[PDB]
């Protein structure tokens, strides 16, 4: 077995890439990272909690917008994490040019996923060691989806990824409720990043964005304290 | 020692440091020792040849080349290694020249030979260049500059330096000359002394010095020393080693 | 147009007019033929305004990219050597002629003429554009040598307003810049203060 | 456990690690210098430990911080080499970027770009990740000072204070120790601050004439390089309070 | 195994060598030996010609390229033959843009880039063929020792090939009288440094040798069987 | 060094005598902060003695106070000399027999020793001192 976990293009005889699921490993060692589809839109939330408080926390960001509806977070790499923003933002606004409609988010969930597997066609490139939580609206109804490093992407009522990711999967399940409304929804998100946050988060130590009618925004720390002192 | 990490140039070590050039290193003070001293005025650059069988003509594998106008070369490492390295250096001087329309400047050069070599450095499918580098130039309005320039691809500025198996004794006694004053006439006498001193005799014997230089005293334009003034060093440093 | 350069002891004085047309119909009244490449190297620009605008931005970013690299102020000289080189690469489809004066320390002022096809060349006193042909005779009877700061701007006054006067594709307002050791200092002249 | 798995930059490791750049970040060490930058409320000040291996080195070429651009100053750490490429390719992608959008390069946007290129870098097999890590400091518009940090593996943070090398663990717990206090930190001060850490991290009390510093500030937006008047003058005040 | 360090030209030595250059070397040892001598104004090239049986004729090991530059090879028949390749096209080329023969020294820094890439870059093996390059130039004869390691020599004679020690130290005895032989002397000279590197038991016949003669005047003109037959008849006999 | 402060402690004894507490305590900090950026071993040792002795015979101690606050709110302090005056200092606090100037001293002494260090035994003797009170 040890044989096959080498090389991106080799298939072990009994599964499969060995590869995708050693990235895969590493994405669950990322910050962990909550997407929530509530009735009327989408919240994703995230820890920022670093060490050595000379770090800028409003310097990097891990809630990124794509366009003007959607936007993603990311669980494991970080550059990989803005490699993925760069591409998805490219795809996004060449999907605006030749169609001039903004993206429906599946599309760009669907593509965004065929370039991450591109990387994992051949060997002497790695995959990305993230994986990637898409929350926008169209149509009338709010999306949220996963992408992952292997390029499947599938889609979530209520997941959480990173590190922690089945305690909080279990949060999820016990508190997710279809009739959930958007400020429940990020509510729930914070309860379960407090659930193991692991250190009191603070307005900065957790980044959140919430997505509806009326497009995607990242959260300022202003509402960010807010809801954390409503939940307290 | 790093067995399964030094088998390419692209691998680090568990404690993060390139065996390749290390072993560069190594071939470099495994080879030649050429010692080159910036005068007040210009810049000389002595060769140690060694002369491995008498049927060899002299001047034969000549170490000391100018790589422009103002600017000399002189090189210790492997033969080829140093020939290719020029001819490099020649393309990229005579692509400044031609697209800026006048010489480069010894720390420009020195810094684009230097990442140059550092893009061998670094890749798998190549490997460093092996051999470390004098460069050397004199301008009416810059200056006169000299460039230690290593496989690793790092230009260090020296008045006076030498390189070869004898790197330590070299620098033991290249420290006591005074330099910043005196030009190249008073130093070509100080070059042969530590040539001679610092040259083996018992092992690694049969060796010739080799000298050029680049400064007003030719207009700048680096070429071979005279005759006269090789065989004044020659007699001086025979005489300075009873 | 009409660009007019030249050197004097301690610097160089450069002025030029502001006339751009696309036909008869005057385009822009307050163009600055004047881009400054560099802190203290300054363009003079004459032909099709969209190739030497051009132009002048390659020009520029390769003059930043080698003066940060040499991380000491260029020479004229080299500039010099990137517009004859890039005039000529294009010149079967580039219509732009630089005039680029600037001041270094190595030598002091400098000013070298780039007209149509490409000749990098120096002189003292460089002339150009479509109103370099009515002044001709008039700065060959009003050139000496040896100017200073005050003479320089009333050389270039008077002559950049006779090629203004006599020449209909020069108009608009007179634009003037002195570089020397202390810096560069430009001047608009505008109204009464044309000859 | 995972044995073959730190050969290839490319290659992950069981439990998703790449020992590759964890190899290069000890690379960075091997140097065995030491950089720190403070950011003030309008200054930005990195100083680095000048290492002469003989007067015979020409100090004015052994310099270990440089400058990017006319107001975005570097000081970085690592092989020398790779630190010389790295600033080659920095100033490369600034003035591509100032071609290209013609207005100056925020220290966040050269270091992101530098970044994307070391995590290209790091990612196809083709590429040793370039073993040096850097500080970029500049003035920026609404936003005050920036120091910001890269490093191979690709990542770039803001930092209101950052350090790097050998000592780079006491240097960043010394400069927590200073942050948690919330001083406004004017220039001065700054600068004494990162000096008294390079002190005590080295525990040498340097001579004057074995460190380099820069500074950058909203009144002198030009990267300047500080002479030997202004630092000797810095480290005397310093040593007298 | 702790010799994994050869098996490419990529790969430094713990102790600082190419030990697939070092191989490269001893590469061109396996050929027949072959003896470079230049006179005043003419140039030879003696070669050992080596027959696969003698049902066949012997292999040739005096390529022309120029009318002032000829060549002698020592090692793989497929690199030598590919250099040689490369000479003639840059002969030509240079012949055609400048209608001046190709200086000596120009051409073996040209070899030395040439064969240097090899050495350097992954791929093409490095060039494994010693080539001994007599030359007419400004200078009057020039000969050239170009080793596989990318490296070349200015030599006054020189032997390369199988038993070339022999003739090397024969030429370090006879160091004092080369610089003043006429064409006779200088070819009988040759001709005994190659009886030294032969055995006792083989002669220099007729198939055996090779010699190519290049000159102020003279174009560089290889002689066979009986066109070397005068220039074997001033030869002595083996001092045995 | 050593050789400064041994030709210049008469001639600062017998200015001492005109009290003038200026222009000499900006000289021994002067030759204090040269001989700690020298690292001297008896200089620092024979300049604080000087000083807290000098302090005492003018019967005023606010000097001394702010002696001590200089003095350990600069950096390279020899531990021997440091040990030294605060010896000094010990035999220097329990002979005063005013109740407000002993209480004060040992105050100062208490609260100049943040950072504890190996002499810390010695102060504990004048602490015992405060036991009395």
């Amino acid at each position: 077995e040890r044989g096959y976990s080498f090389s991106l293009t080799t298939f072990s005889p009994s599964g499969k890439l060995v590869q995708i699921e050693y990235a895969l490993a590493a994405v669950a060692g990322g910050a962990p990272s909550v997407g929530i589809k509530a009735a009327n839109g989408v919240v994703l939330a995230t820890e920022k909690k670093q060490k050595s408080i000379l770090y800028d926390e409003r310097s990097v960001h891990k809630v990124e917008p794509i366009t003007k509806h959607i936007g993603l977070v990311y669980s494991g790499m970080g550059p990989d994490y803005r490699v993925l923003v760069h591409r998805a933002r490219k795809l996004a606004q060449q999907y605006y040019l030749v169609y001039q409609e903004p993206i429906p988010t599946a599309q760009l969930v669907q593509r965004v996923a065929s370039v991450m597997q591109e990387y994992t066609q051949s060997g002497g490139v790695r995959p990305f060691g993230v994986s990637l939580l898409i929350c926008g609206w169209n149509e009338g109804r709010p999306y949220l989806f996963q992408s992952d490093p292997s390029g499947a992407y599938f889609a979530w009522k209520a997941t959480a990824m990173g590190k922690n990711y089945v305690n909080g999967k279990t949060f999820l399940e016990k508190r997710y409720n279809e009739d959930l409304e958007l400020e429940d929804a990020i509510h729930t998100a914070i309860l379960t990043l407090k659930e193991s946050f692991e250190g009191q988060m603070t307005e900065d130590n957790i980044e959140v964005g919430i997505c509806n009618e009326a497009g995607f925004r990242r959260l300022t720390p202003t509402e960010v304290k807010d809801y954390l002192a409503a939940i307290a | 020692i790093g067995t399964g990490y030094d088998l390419s140039a692209s691998t680090f070590s568990p404690d993060g440091r390139v065996f390749q050039v290390e072993y560069a290193m190594k071939a470099v003070e495994n080879s030649s020792t050429a010692i080159g001293i910036r005068c007040k005025d210009g810049v000389v650059f002595g060769v140690e040849k060694l002369v491995l069988s008498k049927l060899y003509e002299e001047g034969s594998n000549k170490r000391l080349f100018n790589v422009d106008r103002h600017v000399g070369m002189a090189v210790a490492g492997l033969l080829a290694d140093a020939r290719s390295l020029a001819d490099i250096a020649r393309e990229e001087a005579s692509n400044f020249r031609s697209n800026f329309g006048y010489n480069i400047p010894l720390k420009h050069l020195a810094d684009r030979v230097a990442m140059y070599v550092h893009a061998y450095t670094l890749y798998s499918a190549v490997r460093p260049f092996g051999c470390s580098f004098m460069l050397g130039s004199y301008s009416v309005n810059d200056g006169a500059q000299l460039y230690m320039i290593d496989p690793s691809g790092v230009s260090y500025g020296y008045w006076g330096c030498a390189i070869g198996k004898a790197r330590q004794a070299a620098k033991t006694e290249i420290e006591k000359l005074q330099m910043k004053e005196m030009t190249c006439r008073d130093i070509v006498k100080e070059v042969a002394k530590i040539i001679y001193i610092v040259h083996d005799e018992v092992k690694d014997k049969a060796f010739e010095l080799e000298l050029s230089w680049v400064g007003e005293l030719t207009n700048g334009r680096h070429e071979i020393v005279p005759k006269d003034i090789r065989e004044e060093a020659e007699k001086y440093a025979k005489e300075s080693l009873k | 147009t009409t660009i007019m350069a030249v050197q004097f002891d301690g610097g160089v004085v450069l002025g030029a007019d502001s006339r751009t047309t696309t036909g008869s119909y005057i385009a822009n009244r307050v163009t600055d033929k004047l881009t400054p490449i560099h802190d203290r190297i300054f363009c003079c620009r004459s032909g099709s305004a969209a190739d030497t605008q051009a132009v002048a931005d390659a020009v520029t970013y390769q003059l930043g990219f080698h003066s940060i690299e040499l991380n000491e102020p260029p020479l004229v000289h080299t500039a010099a050597s990137l517009f004859k080189e890039m005039c000529y690469r294009y010149r079967e489809d580039l219509m732009a002629g630089i005039i680029i004066a600037g001041w270094d320390p190595q030598e002091g002022g400098q000013v070298y003429s780039v007209p149509m096809g490409g000749m990098m060349v120096r002189q003292s006193f460089a002339i150009g554009g479509s109103g370099s042909s009515y002044i001709y005779g008039y700065v060959d009877a009003t050139y000496r040598e040896g100017m200073t700061k005050e003479e320089c701007l009333q050389f270039t006054a008077n002559a950049l307003a006779l090629a203004m006067e006599r020449d209909g594709s020069s108009g608009g307002v007179i634009r003037l810049a002195a570089i020397a050791e202390s810096g560069v200092e430009r001047q608009v002249l505008l109204g009464d203060q044309i000859p | 456990s995972s044995a073959g798995f730190d050969r290839h930059i490319t290659i992950f490791s069981p439990e998703g690690r790449l020992y590759q750049v964890e190899y290069a970040f000890k690379a960075i060490n091997q140097g065995g210098l030491t950089s720190v930058a403070v950011r003030g409320k309008d200054c930005a000040v990195i100083v680095t430990q000048k290492k002469v291996p003989d007067k015979l080195l020409d100090s004015s070429t052994v310099t270990h911080l440089f400058k990017i651009t006319e107001n975005i100053g570097c000081v970085m750490t690592g092989m020398t080499a790779d630190s010389r490429s790295q600033v080659q390719r920095a100033r490369y992608e600034a003035a591509n970027w100032k071609y290209k959008y013609g207005y100056e390069i925020p220290v966040d946007m050269l270091c992101k770009r530098i970044a994307d290129i070391s995590q290209v870098y790091t990612q196809n097999a083709e590429m040793r990740p370039l073993g040096c890590c850097m500080i970029l400091i500049g003035i920026d518009e609404e936003q005050g000072p920036q120091v910001y940090k890269c490093d191979p593996a690709g990542y770039y943070c803001g930092f209101k204070a950052t350090a790097a090398g050998v000592k780079q663990t006491e240097s960043t717990s010394f400069l927590e120790k200073k942050v948690k206090k919330k001083f406004d930190w004017t220039f001065e001060q700054t600068v004494e601050t990162a000096i008294t850490c390079l002190s005590t991290v080295l525990s040498i009390d340097f001579k004057p004439s074995e460190i380099e510093v820069g500074v950058v500030t909203v009144e002198n937006p030009k990267f300047r390089i500080l002479t030997e008047a202004e630092i000797d003058a810095h480290l005397v005040a310093l040593a007298e309070r | 195994f702790r010799n994994q360090y050869d098996n490419d030209v990529t790969v430094w030595s713990p102790q600082g060598r190419i030990h697939q250059i070092e191989y490269a070397m001893e590469a061109v040892k396996q050929g027949s030996a072959t003896v470079g001598l230049k006179s005043k104004t003419h140039a030879v090239l003696v070669a050992l010609k080596r027959a696969q049986s003698e049902l066949a004729a012997h292999q040739k090991k005096i390529l022309h390229v120029d009318n002032h530059i000829g060549i002698s090879i020592a090692g793989l028949t497929a690199d030598a033959r590919l250099l040689c390749n490369f000479m003639r096209q840059e002969c030509l080329d240079s012949r055609f843009v400048f209608d001046r023969p190709l200086p000596v020294s120009r051409l073996v820094s040209l070899i030395g880039s040439k064969t240097q890439i090899p050495t350097q870059r992954y791929g093409r093996r490095p060039y494994g063929v010693g080539l001994l390059i007599a030359g007419y130039d400004d200078m009057g004869p020039h000969i050239f020792q170009t080793c596989p390691s990318a490296n070349y020599f200015d030599c006054r004679a020189m032997s390369i090939g199988a038993r070339s020690q022999s003739a090397r130290t024969y030429l370090e005895r006879h160091m004092s009288e080369f610089m003043e032989c006429n064409l006779n002397e200088l070819v009988k000279h040759g001709l005994r440094a190659l009886r030294e590197t032969l055995p006792a038991e083989q002669d220099l016949t007729t198939k055996n040798v090779s010699i190519g003669i290049v000159g102020k005047d003279l174009e560089f003109t290889i002689y066979d069987d009986d066109d070397v037959s005068p220039f074997l008849e001033g030869l002595e006999e083996r001092p045995q | 060094y050593s050789a400064t402060v041994d030709q210049r402690l008469p001639e600062c004894a017998k200015l001492a005598k005109e009290g003038r507490l200026q222009e000499v305590i900006e000289t021994l900090l002067s030759l204090e902060k040269q001989t700690r950026t020298a690292s001297d071993m008896v200089s620092t040792s024979r300049i604080l003695v000087a000083v807290v002795k000098m302090c005492y015979e003018a019967k005023e101690w606010d000097l001394l106070n702010e002696n001590i606050m200089l003095l350990s709110k600069r950096r390279s302090q020899l531990k021997q000399a440091v040990a030294k005056m605060v010896q000094q200092c010990c035999t220097y606090v329990e002979e005063i027999t005013d109740l407000p100037i002993k209480l004060r001293l040992i105050d100062t002494l208490r609260m100049v020793t943040e950072g504890k260090i190996y002499v810390e035994i010695e102060r504990a003797r004048l602490t015992k001192t405060l036991a009395t009170i």
